[PDB]
């Protein structure tokens, strides 16, 4: 390949304009969208932009890149990069390639290109702000720069990997910008040298660009247009690979990578430091080129797609109201109660207050009720050292909290949230005494975890407007809201609680009635699989491994130890009363003897001070040496691989069946809901998508999953049959 | 077909790493020592019989780089048609050279060859040459490198061996080193390094502690020097070993290899050769073998090594009379002891590396040697000798005293 | 005792140094990605019956650091028993390896063995291992060092090689090498390399020039590049070669073997190996054999290595079918064809390395593979391969079609 361009052509995206002095200034404007996006009417638009500074050369002095959108640029193409299987590898490859030489010639035309960042430059953009000589950046407030595409899966192909190793060396670009995506607001990326200079305005950002290519032109006429790693001498910050002081460190680079990443199978960050530390061996076209192949490799293969379709395609069909009613209005909200002081009371009670609500916490009693407004208290007393303080905004948020005892403070309230003990007796009378001193169209909540919202919407006389909505522990963390449809639950109330999820900046999914909802019922599949593979001998470390390795943010004994092993023990007596209610009986997983031999012990998890793992000053510190001798731990060795799948498709085949049951309507919510819900891997996309993005020894895709699963099912039990709707 | 013998097999005595005898000596200089050192015993051997020499050399930059073998060859005034090649096969190198040698004697295409090795670490600091399964970061990743003292501290979590284990077997060492110095058994086999004057350099193995004491050694910290320092090696080690959840980390500069300086040379016959030179046979290479293990635990290697030559010899562990293994850790050396079943008085019975050092590409040819020399001495038949070697290697000999 | 069979031999295409397609590969990469094509050839061979890997490498340093056979072993997925060494006898590297598995071979004790080499000479340059020969001043004053291409010159001088007449060779390299090109002689033994997604990287030996003319050759400047270019060296070379008063400079870039990256791999193994595993044998090596001259005019090792191997063989030049010699230097080629009186037709009759480049540690093992598929294209019986080496040195070789 060795031209700008690369295969009705798009709309152009680029205006031209040579002033008097012969500075070309080049504004970015795609008019199919709000936002310039590297997509192929870029690439063409900046092919032909780059031909003509090249061809006019000679009337040329300087040139100014800006943008006419609210950004600077953002962003690639998806819709593109998705559809790319591995026999695309080429195409792929030509097009960074194609993209890297424009932004090469733009880089080498012998005289000096300034990036004029008027809002944000992410992935993409910033890459085309580092193919510039000269970086003025307005530090107005929202703006953001970075390269964030390891986010999705894959990474800066543009040059970004490339230019930002020569510009800070190995280590600060890989650890700093490069691994984690990290955005940066204009005054830090000055700091760390991704900008050069800041303006106040929008305004001033071409003007103070046209004046740095004069005084450039005047005071430095030998190196105008010439990047530092273009000159002779130039160093490498840190030094090279080849350099004795980074040759004695760069063998703790991966392993310390693999220690980050606990060993999950996410191949980007992998890529990132290989693709860095090979470039930096070479010569920079040569480096650049390297880059191009570990992108086309990323893009073409699962993992990113996986990503791509939970980050970029799930989230937004959720956001845009595809589990919403269709047809319904908004309706106000003005005061909001909740029922209850506590971890869970108190977070809805700040999450509400910092959307725009008024707020009214009620509880047994107001000195119990302060306990709870002492919890977004001691969240403010927190935010405020951090140098983040919105002083009378804040103030007013715990001013909006207003604790009570007593009904009568609930007169305006539109929108109940109840946050009480688990007993239905208790639900139904705490409702009961609320019930008429709210408004007339007022909306009954419930955030519970267990009981059947359609069982406590007897307890009050507008079922219609009881559902259930579920929230987690930390709530101003927790970015996810479960909304629970009782049977008589009506559209215009669920459309209501939709609304206030998105409005308090959370993410919604909506539950059909169902034992266990989705998250709960889901995660316990999970639990309960950790805790069979420990009855069944399976060494405790070996457990712990495979939920690391797995992808999971905690491993499932220590998470079974702040569950509480008390509770799971609650959860399994109502599963079967229930079960046996209704007339069916109720095969018991082999997780519950284990629960009950650890809490016979006395060992029943962290709040106990003793469960799987032993705690010494509230801090875990190591596994209870005597769970080897309890469980005949080392019996049963099976490969780490079976251990890591037996968890992800126990999550995955629940999914299905939630999805074949109706519990769940939309792949969507399944895939959004176990991600950001109860932390299925980021990597599989979600538990939904594991089954699509499968690949293993069988191949990839759904067939290879469910034979993957059959073979799971012969070696370890028929739970792990595929189900009907997964078959051909 | 024919028969490969040993006719000389001789050492440097090892200088320290810090402030050591042999750090103002070019390590070409320590190889041609020994060279000469040849000629002496034997002043009417026709040097145009011998048609190769090939020495181990972990670290071949510098000082060390371009074929030292070669260089040797034409430094001592060796005959230009006797060759010379470097070889790497990491801690084996010394025993590689060694048994390539022997290979070449055997396979009836060479007649008389000098192998050995040479490591100058005090000069030549290990990982000079670099290395792709270290510092590229795509193939690092995949094979799960790890330093060779974690992959030690995890042989000795994983077979149960105490910090006193491990101290009680350096004690040893450094007893029978003592011993055997005192004892002369060293005597005619280290050959010690003068300079160009003839003024005496060194004379004796430099790092050896005899005064050590089971209190002394239970001071000693952690090894906490170079790469292992660094963080994540533990979390890769146990990523793979997943069965295990913390690693005790036993080993010290007390009860681990030391780092030294060092050459050793040992020539290698057919019959007819020897006849032909008046070269009396001191032992026969009875077999060869080269395995290995997993390379993130690194260095298990010699197990199945010993396993592999026992059994192309027609031998059991029974029919040996000594057992030479490298003490690069005292864990790596009771593993194999406890894998085996082999007796005490037989394992390494003149001390180890653990008090005399480990030179990297010569260890293999002095230990070798040190066997030739106490079989003799002791009147016994038969020595296996076999090293532990970075990636999960393994190599074995058997020689049998003539 | 046991004979030696070759099954397989390969070999990447050669990338040249300036721009060359192979400077973004590791040579890590170009190795794996002919153990890969090994594999799809037989995919059911049982790889643990693979006891070592053996690679020639002349500057194992940085991407070549680090025992890069045994990082071959483990980045393949290779067996961790399967070993790996490198090692360095200069431009005889990659021969050296092959004739090393042989000898392994043959001494009963291995089996099935991958031989072979690699050099990425755009990426770690001659000369970056340093050298005990040009950093050691004493060594370097009395060993009167030479660089190559002057004891190229010299032998030009004292044979009476005219510029025309290495020129005649040069050009005479290009033809055969674009005729074997063009004639599909090397479809099935060049593997082109290709990147981690399928994508071509080289397919073709990129440093030929088929289109070169004497005319063009003759415009060529005497090569002025490199440790020549400093003084002294002619001084040097006529101090021992007293009887010759000038010496005359008639090698240039054009007649002279390329810079260029490659690697080549060869699977050896005992009959026994190779009917256990389903495998063809396509030769046999007959003898191997190690000489050398004079060190100062260093490149006339390869006229008594040749005699050698042909006394031990118990054969004459007649018997030989084919000769194969790397074309270091023109000059180098034509001596040894004067002093053995070699028929033109039977010389490099392919090409060689002035028309497709001498990749150091790897070319020994390339001109073997490249013997080997003629020898089976003409259904001849007997080739000779040899190289000449640095420091004096002498390799040669003789297979047999089988
Ligand atoms: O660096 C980035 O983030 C980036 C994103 N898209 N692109 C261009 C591209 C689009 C489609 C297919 C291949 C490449 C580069
Ligand atoms: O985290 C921080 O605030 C920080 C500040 N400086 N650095 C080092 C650095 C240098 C160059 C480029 C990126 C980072 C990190
Ligand atoms: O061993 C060191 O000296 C070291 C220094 N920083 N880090 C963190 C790091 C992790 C992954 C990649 C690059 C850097 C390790
Ligand atoms: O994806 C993650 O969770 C993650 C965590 N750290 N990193 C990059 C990194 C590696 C080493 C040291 C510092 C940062 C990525
Ligand atoms: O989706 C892909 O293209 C892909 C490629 N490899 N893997 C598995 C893997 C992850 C991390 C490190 C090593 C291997 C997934
Ligand atoms: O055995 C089951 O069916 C089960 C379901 N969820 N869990 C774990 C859990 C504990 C506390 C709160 C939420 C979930 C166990
Ligand atoms: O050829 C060169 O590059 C060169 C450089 N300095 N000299 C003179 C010199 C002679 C003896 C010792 C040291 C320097 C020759």
């Amino acid at each position: 390949g060795s031209s700008h361009h690369h295969h009705s052509m798009p709309d152009n995206t680029i205006q031209w304009d040579k002033d008097a002095d012969g500075i070309v200034t080049l504004t970015m404007d795609d008019p199919s969208g709000s936002t310039n996006v590297m997509n192929e009417a870029y690439i063409e638009s900046m092919g032909k932009a780059v031909d003509r500074l090249v061809a006019e050369k000679d009337s040329i002095t300087g040139v100014v890149v800006a943008s006419a959108k609210k950004t600077f640029f953002a962003g690639g193409d998806v819709k593109t990069m998705i559809q790319a299987r591995p026999e695309d590898a080429g195409d792929v490859f030509n097009t960074v390639e194609t993209i890297k030489r424009q932004l090469r010639t733009l880089e080498t035309l012998g005289k000096p290109v300034v990036a004029a960042i008027n809002g944000a430059a992410l992935g993409g953009g910033l890459e085309i702000a580092l193919a510039c000589h000269h970086r003025i950046a307005a530090d107005v407030k929202g703006s953001q720069l970075g390269l964030p595409e390891v986010t999705l899966g894959l990474l800066p192909g543009g040059g970004g990997v490339t230019r930002t190793v020569r510009m800070f060396g190995i280590q600060n670009a890989f650890v700093s910008v490069l691994a984690q995506g990290t955005r940066f607001k204009p005054a830090k990326a000055k700091e760390i040298g991704l900008v050069d200079e800041l303006v106040a305005t929008v305004e001033e950002l071409v003007p103070a660009a046209k004046a740095w290519i004069k005084e450039e032109l005047k005071a430095n006429p030998d190196g105008a247009g010439v990047q530092p790693w273009d000159k002779k001498g130039y160093k490498m910050p840190g030094g090279t690979p080849s350099s004795p002081g980074l040759a004695a460190i760069l063998p703790s680079f991966p392993s310390n990578l693999r220690k980050q990443l606990k060993g999950a199978p996410m191949p980007a960050p992998r890529a990132i430091l290989a693709a860095a530390v090979e470039g930096a061996q070479v010569d920079f076209d040569t480096a650049s080129r390297i880059e191009s192949r570990y992108f086309a490799s990323l893009v073409t293969g699962q993992v990113a797609k996986n990503m791509m379709q939970a980050f970029f395609f799930d989230l937004q069909a959720i956001n845009a109201g595809g589990s919403r009613p269709e047809g319904i209005g908004k309706t106000p909200i003005k005061r909001i109660g909740v029922l209850g002081a506590g971890m869970m009371g108190a977070g809805i009670a700040y999450v509400s207050a910092k959307a725009g609500y008024e707020v009214v916490l009620k509880d047994v009693s107001l000195e119990a009720a302060a306990k709870g407004k002492g919890y977004s208290e001691k969240l403010e007393a927190k935010a405020l050292e951090r140098g983040r303080t919105t002083q009378e905004r804040s103030d007013a948020l715990l001013a909006r909290i207003t604790p009570t005892a007593d009904a009568a403070d609930f007169k305006g309230v539109d929108f109940v949230i109840e946050a009480v003990f688990e007993n239905q007796e208790l639900k139904h009378k705490v409702f009961g005494e609320i019930e008429d001193i709210v408004e007339p169209n007022a909306i009954l909540g419930s955030n519970t975890s267990t009981l059947p919202i359609t069982g406590l919407a007897t307890g009050v006389k507008r079922q219609e407007d009881f559902i259930g909505i579920h929230f987690f522990s930390p709530v101003d963390k927790m970015p996810l809201v479960e909304i629970i449809k009782g049977e008589k639950t009506s559209d215009e109330a669920l459309a209501r609680v939709f609304d206030y999820t998105l409005a308090i900046g959370k993410t919604p999914i909506v539950v059909n009635d169902s034992r266990g909802f989705f998250t709960s019922r889901v995660i316990g599949t999970f639990v309960n699989e950790a805790l069979a593979m420990l009855g069944e001998g399976v060494e405790p470390a070996s457990i712990e491994q495979a939920g690391s390795q797995a992808g999971y943010p905690a491993p499932p004994l220590q998470l079974s130890d702040e569950l509480n092993l008390e509770l799971m023990h609650k959860i399994a007596v109502a599963t079967r009363k229930g079960v046996e209610d209704a007339g069916g009986t109720y095969q018991p997983h082999p997780a519950e003897a284990v629960v009950e031999k650890m809490i016979e012990l006395g060992r029943s998890g962290r709040l106990k001070g003793a469960g799987f793992y032993e705690y010494a000053d509230g801090k875990r510190s190591g596994l209870w040496p005597g769970l080897r001798e309890t469980f005949k731990s080392g019996s049963s060795q099976p490969p780490l691989q079976d251990m890591i799948d037996r968890m992800l498709f126990a999550e995955a085949l629940e999914t299905q069946k939630c999805l074949d049951e109706g519990v769940l309507t939309s792949t969507a919510d399944a895939n959004i809901g176990s991600i950001m819900g109860i932390g299925f891997p980021p990597w599989t996309g979600g538990s939904a998508q594991f089954i699509v993005g499968y690949s293993g020894p069988a191949g990839t895709g759904k067939a290879a999953f469910v034979a993957r699963a059959r073979e799971l099912a012969a070696a370890y039990g028929d739970r792990f049959l595929p189900p009907e709707s997964l078959l051909s | 077909s024919e028969e490969a013998f040993i006719y000389e097999a001789i050492r440097t005595p090892r200088g320290k790493q810090k402030n050591g005898s042999l750090h103002e000596v070019k390590p070409l200089s320590l190889v041609v020592g020994l060279i000469d050192e040849l000629r002496k015993r034997h002043p009417d051997l026709d040097e145009n019989l011998i048609s190769d020499v090939i020495l181990g050399c972990v670290s071949p930059v510098g000082d060390q780089g371009g074929d030292i073998a070669r260089a040797a060859v034409l430094a001592s005034g060796m005959p230009v048609t006797s060759g010379g090649v470097q070889l790497n096969r990491f801690c084996a190198s010394g025993l590689e050279a060694v048994n390539t040698a022997a290979q070449k004697v055997r396979s009836g295409w060479d007649d008389l060859v000098l192998a050995g090795g040479v490591e100058s670490m005090s000069r030549v600091p290990m990982g000079s040459d670099g290395g792709a399964m270290g510092l590229d970061p795509a193939t690092n990743y995949d094979v799960m490198f790890v330093p060779q003292s974690i992959g030690a501290d995890l042989i000795a979590t994983i077979e149960g061996f105490s910090r006193e284990d491990v101290d009680a077997y350096a004690l040893r060492s450094q007893q029978k080193a003592a011993e055997a110095w005192s004892g002369g058994y060293f005597a005619k086999s280290v050959v010690p390094v003068r300079d160009q004057n003839g003024l005496l350099i060194l004379d004796h193995d430099e790092h050896m502690r005899p005064d050590t004491t089971k209190e002394g050694l239970a001071k000693l910290k952690p090894a906490f020097e170079g790469l292992a320092a660094l963080g994540g090696f533990d979390d890769v080690a146990l990523q793979k070993y997943h069965w295990v959840e913390k690693i005790n980390h036993v080993h010290t500069g007390g009860n681990s290899s030391g780092i030294v300086d060092g050459a050793a040379l040992v020539m290698i016959g057919s019959a007819a050769a020897g006849k032909l030179q008046g070269l009396t046979p001191r032992a026969r290479i009875v077999a060869t073998a080269t395995s290995g293990a997993d390379p993130v635990i690194m260095l298990t290697g010699p197990t199945p090594a010993t396993r592999k030559v026992l059994d192309r010899a027609g031998l059991t562990v029974d029919d040996i009379d000594l057992f030479e293994l490298n003490e690069a850790f005292a864990s790596v050396v009771l593993k194999f002891q406890k894998d085996l079943n082999i007796p005490d008085e037989k394992l390494n019975v003149n001390g180890g590396a653990i008090a005399m050092g480990h030179p990297l590409g010569a260890t293999g040819a002095m230990i070798l040697g040190t066997m030739v020399d106490e079989l003799e001495r002791r009147n016994a038949r038969r020595a296996l000798i076999t090293l532990c070697i970075g990636g999960g290697m393994g190599v074995a000999t058997i020689i049998e005293r003539v």
